[PDB]
């Protein structure tokens, strides 16, 4: 149907995000990133792809095809189905669910399955414990994202994402709850792995940390999944806190105010922030990381639900 | 131009302010963009073979000026290349078929595989 | 529970082949495996002259090249009694110190890339590709500059090298500041390094650390202040000495030792006497190309010094300089002949990597790469 | 030197030098006892075993010469206690005094073959796993005995056959008149 | 005609020559020179080369430094788990041929004894540009593959 | 009053003088078990007597350091305790006395050393 | 708001650096080989360093000599003891020269 | 596990040179 | 281990100790390297005994100590997966020479 | 002691409007925003990179790259077979066999440098008396096959005639040293 | 109080959560009854 | 029981002659074996009967009859 018009452009978005990350994180390091393949490396994603596709397997092993040949399919299908409820402009959400937000929460709770299964089917004790650690991290910064969304929900009326982005016509929730945006970003960094928070994704421990039978398709699908999960969890820091598709409302004469273009600009800002913050900060070691999701972003998230509930109950701002 | 498929586009994004200092026999156009900025990026070469180019196509007359070892453009060292034994460049035909690649004198691919036995058999 | 923790990122720590006996995530013992980079250096040097022996030293520590040629040269001048000029000493230090900078710029930001900070690596490696414009300009090879020969130094600086080293030193305080502003303040750095691999001074002495891992613990011991082996007794510089011993002190030292090395570079630049480049003793220093061609007696020495060698007299000395890794000393027994005789190379990283066993006990498995970071373990010397 | 007056005369048994770094060529029996002295002593505090240099003199009767270097971070001095142990003489190990001696003595045994007494984990550190022979000796040829390693039908395996290579060209540079 | 085969080979070769991620067996200094070839000045992420830290997904393997007789089995075991369209680059004299340590007992006389090599970056400490030119020669070796034309015999 | 020894691990001892007096009295008492005509006993006796004397005279640790110029009193305690270990060790495997033959070869060479080599300061 | 106190203005990009490329001999270097006093005075045995050294004097000590020395060493008075290499640590931020060397 | 955790508290940064700053 | 071999008796005692050690360790050898099918325990005992007997004419005690040490090294590197297995399976008149070479 | 050290290192920062400073520099991650700001400054600054095949890194006339046997301006290989470089070579790469040619002047029948078994230390350039063997700044000679990398007897090292225009320049500028 | 400052220094995020949360448990406790006008 | 199997393992031993083997045969007297062969036969005993035979006692079995009186008395006989 029109699900093609949201999966194919998202596939291109992820394929070009691998290049956007390499290129931005390279510009940060005073060096041009992928720059020979395409006019500006623009074909470099297609080169990575068409290479991974043409790489002969290390072992065919098509026998075990129901266990872990559909688990990356599951992870990727979840990362892609959480895009339905995400609205790009007024009346551009594919399916306006009146409980949209809780549906995103459930999609994350199933991504936990994706990780756990795709790690258990890899019969590698080190890789399986790594996948379990990554799942426990992704699920420990999910109580903090949960409470952050309860804050941005108290501010809004309903869970309807189109309403949460329509409830910011007066002011984006990034301005009053900026401390919360910093906690949602630092959680979306940690919910997904791509972050200062990626010890399970320490350059080596990642590849040997998701599966044993790569065949290339598994490697690409995990990275395509991580980069879509990243485009998504950056398309949430821009619905909830930044104005989903809202301008600054100055109503310029030069600017005809397209909606989806504003949503795009903001999700680009948060993707660039993902990259910038991957470049400039050391990893957290997963032993200070789990002690940051419980001892730092849960108390500071609980306080925020009580602060944004109080300050909105006393003065009847609800 | 017409190559959005190479980093040759980065060189052609140079040359916008650069001056062309000479061009060797093979056609490689040697450019210089000094003064502006970014030392180390103020001398390059446009290989005049927009595909199938590679390094080492830069002759010895210019391979000095282009690596910043000297300040003598190849149009100035060409009055110093020796006429009696001077030899043109060879592009480093490494792998491009035999009789272009180099071979030792026993490789069995070299025409005239010499025998090293110091004793002259009877 | 045994885990074969190998090279996490190859091309940074090449042949690291620890065999960790873990306890969940807490490491109970780390057993490093050596020999994967054991080239026959301590045997091959017994088979070649004292000149042919020098190139092995730049290949002993591959991130701080000239410090080992400077430790060897000072071991074939300890025997030869070969007094080198003042300019040879000043150049020899201006390059041993440029090498200290070349090493700390790598051993900090390769460590900082193992910890996770990706950008300090590439900034420091642009700095290192500026300093290799000095190595490559003064000798020829960007890394292995077989330049600090036994008598003096191979050949004089080009006529534009001090100006360029100055134009680099002016802009190098800022690069250290950036490497520092990006890593020193970070709470993700301190957390990854504070109280990591703490070495009480008795342990750093016992295990013969003698480097930036002996001045972390607070033992004020620099063999440029203890045993001044060049103009070092003339040059002013403060040896930064830690107060806790944790991998965050050794980093702060290596990032201050990278500034005091800048002081020493600027001094060696500002006071470099226009003297001869090699020892005048032409039976220990091959005469210049111009002289050996014009003088018959110089030609004979150029022939018996590039074929025969010195034949340094019979003795046995342990000359140890302060290489960036630590006290790199070359114990050079010398039979009277022109070839050395068991040129044993005490190389820090053989004593430091011993320390990994007790440094990384009860540290989490992700710390075992931070320890290997701050030890500056380069396996060429191990 | 103060160290020679206090030291029991028997411990510095054979030799003693006075330049190029001072040394106490002692006997193998009194070695770890001599290393116990010079450390844990108020006026001689070394505490730092810098190096353990095996040296092989084939023309001696006690072939090897295990040269223990020693730095004294306190008094800023360096002493080189030596020994002499042939191929089949287990020499006392000083890993109990200076724990850095562990790997240095593993290397001395690997390269040379001077086994160390009561040294825990005395195992070939540098050479290959199945290495037979002791490299840094003199009679060990440079190119090794069986040390070429190539891949073969025994797939995923590199064999260890007898060695053959361009002959190492030994040049007899040494000139008469010394 | 055959033209379609020629263009599909051009396309496969453009892919395998654009994105060629090597498992950089960075043993020794030639790994420090390789790190300079991965550093800011000579980008290797420009040419697509992404230094993989695992042998599992890697088009190439830039063995550098002295392949020791003890690191020979490990290099072979790593080379055996690269996906079949793999190549090997020998970087530095010690890795390509016997090198400074040709006659060392513990040093293999060039990785050409363990893995089959496709481009030997020359020069004992190759200039970072020299390793870069060795990789730009591996790119040529890809551009001369035409695997589809050979699959059609 | 001493904040901390710069050295790590050598913890500052408040009762420096008292434990130093204890250790030096123990050392003087324990050294009696070695023969008198041994350089080791003359040395131990002499420097232990000097340090015990200067520790009894002066009161502050700072004055102990200032007069007895041997670093810090914590390192001094380390030295004294290590000396006690050595005397209790030397009692065992007694090396005192010169044997009958005692072939000791003072290979005292004196090569001139260039001084741009390290040596020491 | 960062490490730019009008001092990072010394930036890495030089743009005027190695202005005289190395192999361009604008000035011909001289690089003296020998000191002027040692050009026309080539007497060597005075200047010699390899072989101009006192020979090794390896003399044996027998029991008589060392018991004589032990009896001669009456007491270990101070200054018969090795001096300590005294080194204390002292905090300093940028006082050496004022941060400018 | 009772293993000693890496306590990320410490004393504040104070550059500690050696005593030979001015006059050795 | 200190060379208590002040006589051939102690050396022979520890030779028997090492022999008992290797024999009682043959199980793990056969397990880790999978020789329980190609080689019989009788044959591995035979090979260990032929080793200890091939070097039985050593009237020197310290040489026997060092031989036992090399043997313990070999065993400890065979017990653990330090060395491979394709050598363990291998470890277990004039005219016919003249026709081949000159040596 | 670590307990008391912690108590005191936390009683050093224990005065209001200092606890507040540290709390607002560990909550509004402020040490980290100085990292992000520097990283941004470098994201926008010019890039120290080099599009290699078209422009190459700076070198020096002393640069040691591909070995080349020089010739005298009037032909005649400069390499009289003294074997000094074969002697000085640390890796023993150069194998020299000499024969009185028919002209009568000594010359090398075999001058084979094994580049793979060669450390590029420039000892041969120093040891050669007539500057017969020099390292050309080539450094770009990666070969598909190892046998090509062994530079034959005086035939491929004789390709220095092409590089003479740069080798003569580097020697004319380095001979002052 | 000295121990209060020792607690808001050693643990900033549980002492600025019991104060970014007091402002939420304190506004409707007293500030809302104040808003009777 | 145990006597039969100790006899069989002495017989099948690759360094003996089945003829001279007897319930009275001796390793050095009638078998003519080396002490190493004795310890090897003892190892055969303790691997065929699964016993953990200490070396201090294993040294003292010099004849097959002592092998019998030491394989019987093991309370852990197999
Ligand atoms: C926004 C873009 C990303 C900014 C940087 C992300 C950094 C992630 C981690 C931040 C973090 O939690 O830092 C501290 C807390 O930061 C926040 O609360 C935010 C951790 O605690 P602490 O070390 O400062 O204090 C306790 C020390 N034992
Ligand atoms: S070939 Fe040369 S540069 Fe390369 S690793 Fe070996 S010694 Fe180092
Ligand atoms: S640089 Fe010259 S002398 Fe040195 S190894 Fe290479 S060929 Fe031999
Ligand atoms: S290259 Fe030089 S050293 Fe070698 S044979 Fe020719 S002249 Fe002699």
């Amino acid at each position: 149907a029109e699900i093609l018009g949201i999966i194919l452009p998202l596939l291109l978005g992820v394929a070009f995000l691998v290049l956007a990350e390499r290129k931005v994180m390279a510009f940060v390091q005073r060096r041009k990133g992928p720059d020979v393949v395409g006019s500006f490396g623009l074909l470099q994603p297609l080169a990575d792809g068409l290479k991974l596709i043409l790489k002969e397997p290390i072992s065919p092993s098509s026998a075990n095809f129901f266990l872990f040949r559909m688990a990356p399919v599951a992870t990727f299908m979840l990362s892609l189905v959480a895009w339905a409820v995400v609205p790009f402009d007024y009346g551009m959400v594919l399916s306006d669910l009146n409980i949209g937000l809780l549906y995103l929460f459930a999609i994350s709770s199933l991504g936990v399955y994706g990780i756990i299964i795709a790690g258990w089917s890899s019969n590698s004790k080190y890789a399986f414990l790594g996948a379990l650690r990554s799942a426990a991290q992704m699920v420990s910064y999910e109580v903090s994202i949960g409470l952050i969304l309860i804050t941005v929900l108290i501010c809004v009326g309903s869970c309807n994402l189109s309403e949460i982005v329509m409830a910011q016509k007066q002011i984006w929730f990034g301005i009053p709850l900026f401390p919360v945006l910093v906690m949602f970003f630092i959680s979306c960094l940690a919910e997904t792995n791509r972050a200062p928070f990626d010890l399970p994704e320490a350059e080596a421990e990642l590849v040997a940390g998701y599966n044993v039978e790569y065949s290339s398709m598994g490697f690409a699908l995990f990275f395509l999944g991580e980069y879509a999960n990243m485009i998504l969890m950056s398309g949430l820091c821009t619905l909830f806190f930044l104005g989903g598709w809202l301008p600054i409302l100055d109503l310029p004469i030069f600017k005809k105010i397209p909606g989806s273009i504003w949503f795009s600009i903001k999700v680009l800002f948060f993707l660039f922030l993902y990259i910038w913050v991957r470049a400039a900060f050391p990893r957290y070691r997963y032993d200070q990381l789990m002690g940051l999701g419980w001892k730092v972003f849960l108390p500071l998230s609980l306080a925020w639900v009580v602060s944004v509930s109080g300050l909105l109950v006393t003065f009847q701002w609800l | 131009r017409c190559l959005p498929d190479g980093n040759l586009l980065q060189t052609k994004i140079h040359n916008i302010g650069a001056t062309l200092v000479g061009v060797d026999k093979f056609g490689n156009k040697y450019y210089q963009k000094l003064g502006d900025t970014q030392y180390g990026r103020h001398r390059w070469v446009e290989y005049a073979s927009k595909d199938r180019y590679n390094a080492s196509q830069v002759p010895a007359e210019w391979h000095g000026w282009l690596h910043f070892i000297t300040d003598h453009t190849g149009d100035e060292l060409l009055s110093l290349k020796p006429k009696r034994y001077g030899l043109e460049h060879k592009e480093n035909f490494s792998g491009e078929g035999d009789a272009y690649i180099y071979h030792s004198k026993g490789h069995t691919l070299n025409p005239g595989q010499k025998n090293w036995t110091r004793y002259q058999s009877w | 529970f045994t885990l074969n923790f190998g090279p996490q990122h190859p091309a940074a720590h090449g042949v690291l082949r620890l065999v960790l006996e873990m306890n969940g995530e807490v490491v109970e013992r780390a057993e490093p495996h050596i020999g994967l980079l054991h080239r026959g250096t301590e045997k091959l040097i017994e088979y070649k002259t004292y000149l042919q022996a020098l190139p092995y030293f730049d290949r002993s520590d591959y991130v701080s090249m000239m410090a080992q040629e400077h430790a060897y040269s000072l071991a074939v001048e300890k025997l030869l009694n070969c007094e080198v000029p003042l300019r040879a000493q000043y150049i020899r230090v201006l390059f041993c110190e440029i090498t200290r900078i070349l090493n700390h710029l790598l051993a900090l930001t390769t460590h900082a890339m193992d910890v996770g900070a990706l950008t300090p690596f590439l900034w420091a490696f642009e700095e290192r590709e500026k300093l290799l414009e000095f190595y490559e300009r003064v000798s020829g090879a960007r890394m292995h500059a077989s330049f600090i020969r036994p008598g003096g130094v191979a050949q004089d600086l080009p006529l534009g090298l001090c100006r360029d080293i100055d134009s680099f030193t002016q802009q190098f305080a800022s690069r250290i500041d950036e490497l520092e502003e990006m890593l020193t303040g970070n709470r993700i750095w301190k957390q990854r390094l504070v109280d990591i691999g703490t070495v009480t001074a008795q342990q750093a002495k016992d295990w013969g650390f003698s480097g930036v891992m002996l001045r972390g613990p607070g033992v004020c011991w620099d063999l440029r202040r203890a045993a001044p082996y060049d103009v070092y007794d003339q040059l002013d510089f403060d040896v930064p000495v830690g107060t806790r011993g944790d991998c965050y002190d050794r980093y702060c030292i290596r990032i201050e030792e990278m500034r005091q090395s800048l002081r020493i570079i600027v001094q060696c630049l500002n006071q470099m006497p226009s003297g001869m480049i090699k020892a005048d003793d032409r039976k220990l220093c091959p005469p210049s190309r111009c002289r050996m061609k014009l003088s018959m007696e110089s030609s004979i020495h150029h022939f018996e010094l590039y074929t025969e060698g010195f034949s340094v007299p019979a003795s046995s000395t342990y000359t140890a300089v302060e290489a960036p890794k630590g006290e790199f000393g070359v114990f050079l027994v010398s039979n009277g002949s022109n070839r050395p005789y068991r040129c044993k190379i005490r190389a820090p990283g053989f004593a430091h990597l011993q320390g990994l066993d007790f440094m990384s006990k009860h540290h989490m498995l992700a710390d075992v790469v931070t320890i290997i970071g701050t030890q500056d373990i380069v396996f060429g010397e191990v | 030197k103060y160290s020679w007056e206090t030291l029991p005369k028997k411990w510095v048994k054979k030799m003693e030098r006075s330049e190029h770094g001072n040394r106490f060529d002692t006997n193998t029996d009194y070695l770890f006892q001599l290393l116990c002295f010079l450390k844990l002593h108020t006026y001689t505090r070394v505490q730092v075993l810098i190096d353990i240099c095996g040296v092989d003199y084939p023309s001696r009767k006690r072939r090897f010469e295990v040269v223990y270097n020693l730095l004294s971070t306190r008094y800023n001095s360096r002493i080189r206690v030596q020994t002499s142990a042939d191929e089949v003489t287990r020499i006392s190990s000083v890993v109990s005094l200076f724990p850095s001696a562990g790997w240095w003595e593993r290397e001395v045994w690997d390269m040379f073959g001077v086994s160390f007494i009561n040294h825990p984990d005395l195992r070939r550190i540098l050479t290959d796993y199945g290495f037979e022979g002791h490299p840094l000796r003199k009679d060990f040829p440079l190119s090794g005995y069986v040390q070429v390693r190539y891949d073969d039908p025994e797939k995923r395996v590199v064999s260890e056959p007898i060695e053959m290579t361009q002959e190492f060209r030994y040049f007899d540079f040494a000139s008469p008149w010394e | 005609a055959e033209f379609v085969i020629s263009k599909v080979d051009d396309l496969m070769n453009w892919a395998r020559t654009g994105s060629i991620w090597p498992m950089t067996f960075g043993l020794a200094c030639c790994a420090v020179e390789m790190m300079h070839t991965g550093a800011a000045r000579y980008d290797l992420d420009r040419f697509g080369i992404i230094f993989r830290p695992s042998p599992r997904q890697s088009d190439c393997m830039i063995v550098a430094g002295t392949l020791t007789n003890k690191m020979a089995p490990a290099l072979r075991k790593v080379y055996d788990q690269m996906p079949e369209p793999r190549w090997v680059i020998s970087m530095g004299s010690c890795a390509n041929g016997g090198g400074y340590y040709h006659y060392s007992y513990s040093v293999v006389r060039g990785c050409d004894r363990i893995v089959p090599v496709d481009i030997y970056v020359p020069g004992c400490p190759p200039t970072a540009e020299a390793l870069l030119y060795g990789l730009l020669q591996l790119q040529k070796k890809i551009n001369r593959r035409k695997d589809f034309l050979h699959w059609w015999n | 009053v001493k904040q901390t020894t710069g050295i790590v691990g050598l913890d500052v001892v408040p009762n420096a003088r008292a434990v130093l007096i204890d250790l030096y009295s123990k050392t003087l008492k324990e050294i009696q078990a070695v023969p008198e005509d041994e350089g080791y006993r003359k040395a131990v006796e002499s420097f232990t007597r000097q340090r015990l004397n200067v520790c009894k005279e002066e009161e502050d640790w700072e004055m102990i350091e200032k007069r007895l110029g041997c670093g810090q009193v914590e390192e001094l305690i380390e030295e004294a305790r290590d000396e006690l270990t050595l005397i209790g060790k030397m009692i065992e495997w007694d090396p005192w006395g010169v044997p009958d033959d005692y072939e000791c070869e003072v290979i005292e060479n004196d090569a001139p050393i260039p001084k741009h080599v390290p040596q020491h300061r | 708001p960062c490490a730019h106190p009008e001092y990072l203005e010394a930036v890495p990009k030089a743009t005027e650096y190695r202005l005289r490329c190395p192999a361009t001999i604008d000035e011909e270097a001289i690089v003296p080989s020998s000191d002027p006093e040692t050009v026309y005075n080539i007497v060597y045995h005075g200047r010699d360093q390899r072989r101009n050294r006192p020979p090794i004097r390896r003399y044996v000590l027998t029991k008589d000599n060392v018991v004589q020395m032990m009896n001669e060493k009456k007491s270990f008075d101070v200054s018969d003891f090795p001096k300590v290499y005294l080194t204390t640590v002292e905090e300093d931020l940028d006082t050496r020269g004022g941060g400018y060397e | 596990a009772a293993a000693a955790a890496a306590a990320a508290a410490a004393a504040a940064a104070a550059a500690a040179a050696a005593a030979a700053a001015a006059a050795a | 281990v200190p060379p208590n071999s002040a006589n051939l008796t102690e050396a022979r005692r520890r030779v028997f100790d090492f022999f008992r050690a290797a024999c009682r360790s043959i199980p793990t050898i056969m397990d880790i390297y999978n020789l329980q099918d190609v080689v019989a325990p009788s044959q591995l005992r035979y090979a260990i005994s032929a080793q200890i007997r091939n070097n039985a004419h050593i009237t020197d005690p310290k040489v026997i100590d060092l031989l036992i040490f090399k043997g313990m090294e070999e065993l400890t590197d065979i017990v653990d997966h330090a060395k491979q297995r394709h050598h363990i399976i291998g470890q277990y008149d004039f005219l016919k020479n003249f026709y081949t070479s000159n040596y | 002691d670590d307990e008391e050290a912690e108590q005191l290192a936390k009683e050093i920062s224990k005065d209001w409007s200092t606890v507040f400073e540290r709390s607002m520099n560990t909550l509004f991650l402020t040490e980290m925003v100085r990292g992000l700001s520097l990283t941004l400054k470098y994201f926008f600054d010019p890039k120290v990179t080099i599009n290699y095949p078209f422009e190459k890194g700076p070198l020096s006339p002393r640069f040691r790259g591909e070995h080349a046997l020089r010739r005298y301006p009037t032909g005649e290989e400069r390499c009289i077979a003294c074997k000094l470089c074969e002697a000085v070579c640390p890796a023993q790469a150069i194998t020299i066999e000499a024969e009185e040619r028919e002209d009568g002047s000594r010359r090398t029948t075999r001058y084979d440098i094994d580049m793979t078994k060669c450390i590029y230390c420039g000892f041969c350039q120093e040891a050669c008396p007539v500057d017969a063997i020099v390292e050309g700044p080539n450094f770009e000679f990666a070969t598909e096959t190892h046998e090509e990398l062994l530079y034959d007897k005086e035939k491929l090292l004789e390709n220095g005639d092409r590089w003479e225009t740069e080798i003569a320049e580097n020697l004319r500028s380095e001979s002052l040293y | 109080m000295e121990k209060l400052r020792m607690f808001v220094a050693q643990e900033p995020v549980v002492a600025a959560s019991c104060l970014i949360g007091g402002v939420g448990l304190f506004l409707p406790a007293v500030v809302r009854p104040i808003l009777d006008s | 029981a145990v006597v039969d199997r100790v006899l069989d393992v002495v017989k099948s031993f690759p360094k003996v002659d089945p003829s001279k083997v007897t319930p009275e045969v001796h390793f050095q007297n009638d078998l003519g074996l080396d002490s190493l062969d004795t310890v090897e036969i003892v190892m055969a005993i303790e691997e065929e009967f699964k016993l953990e035979i200490p070396d201090k006692e294993a040294d003292k079995i010099d004849s097959c009859s002592l092998a019998i009186e030491y394989v019987y008395n093991h309370p852990m006989s197999s």
